[PDB]
């Protein structure tokens, strides 16, 4: 392979670009929900699924920034829409796109401690009701807990329940 | 046929076919499904979901196991048509049931074998 890093991050909310003042995002941290399994004829456990864990996508700003401010707390969960960017550079200079589109509840915004010569960084949360990772311009993931998708390659792993439910 | 005109007496109907002799067996496959119909008014409407198959059957099955109850069929066989549910048919709004069942036979010839013995003459009739 080629040596390949992040160099450039970018944020877009509702269509209107971060491009000053976003020095720090977060993609959601994608756990499955293990139980360790141990039971008859068997030394260790083997950790079957349960499905996802929860979700959140943290960023930053450390301007005012309304047009982040004004999506908290709305009665519309699933209201703040959001596009995670970044450009992972690689060694002979072909920049590999990494774009999160994500949905879902800006759970809470922490302004933190104002010093005067310090520089001042309101920290957001947000709940991820809907989260689509392409790399390259490809789909690697597809969450959407609410009509029960789970895409790892285009593949829906849960068509196996859906039909099992009926859903 | 008694009595100044007493009862009702035949029980076949204009049948042609021995299959469909008795109006028994006409009047019970005719109202097994006028129950079955008014009661599944809900099918017509009710726009074809994944388990709109499987909530008929369970429904048909519900109201027939209540006829089996007071004794208008005995054991019958509810099931969706596993060989004629296409997705062509689906889209055309058609969706197959196949609902066999078995009707309570009227008891038309009761046979009585009557006979006159000997046997018990010596077992009474005597000093034993």
């Amino acid at each position: 392979m080629i040596p390949q890093t992040l160099t450039n991050t970018n944020l877009f909310i509702d269509g209107v670009s971060f491009a000053g003042d976003v020095p720090s995002l977060t993609l959601p941290k994608l756990a499955v929900k293990t139980e360790q399994y141990r039971a008859g004829g068997m030394d260790a456990p083997v950790s079957i699924d349960m499905g996802l864990e929860a979700m959140e996508a943290k960023f930053s700003t450390n301007g005012a920034r309304r047009e982040a401010l004004n999506f908290f707390g709305l009665a519309d969960q699933s209201a703040f829409n959001g596009v995670f960017r970044g450009s992972f550079k690689g060694q002979k200079g072909a920049s590999v796109p990494v774009v999160a589109t994500l949905r879902g509840l800006l759970k809470e915004v922490d302004p933190g401690d104002w010093k005067a010569g310090e520089k001042a960084e309101f920290k957001y949360a947000v709940a991820v009701s809907y989260y689509k990772l392409e790399v390259d311009g490809r789909e690697v993931y597809e969450i959407d807990p609410v009509n029960g998708v789970r895409a790892i390659n285009g593949v829906d792993q849960l068509a196996g329940m859906r039909n099992d439910l009926g859903l | 046929i008694r009595d100044d005109g007493y009862r009702l007496w035949g029980n076949r109907t204009l049948s042609s076919d021995s299959k469909w002799a008795f109006v028994t067996r006409v009047r019970t496959m005719d109202l097994v499904m006028d129950a079955i119909l008014a009661g599944h008014k809900w099918a017509v409407d009710r726009g074809i979901t994944k388990t709109y198959v499987k909530d008929v059957t369970e429904g048909l099955r519900a109201f027939m196991r209540d006829l089996k109850n007071q004794g208008a069929v005995i054991n019958f066989e509810v099931y969706a048509d596993p060989d004629l549910n296409s997705a062509s048919q689906l889209a055309q709004g058609k969706v197959y049931w196949n609902i066999r069942f078995t009707d309570v036979p009227p008891a038309e010839n009761p046979n009585f074998r009557v006979e006159v013995t000997d046997q018990w003459l010596t077992e009474v009739l005597d000093v034993a």
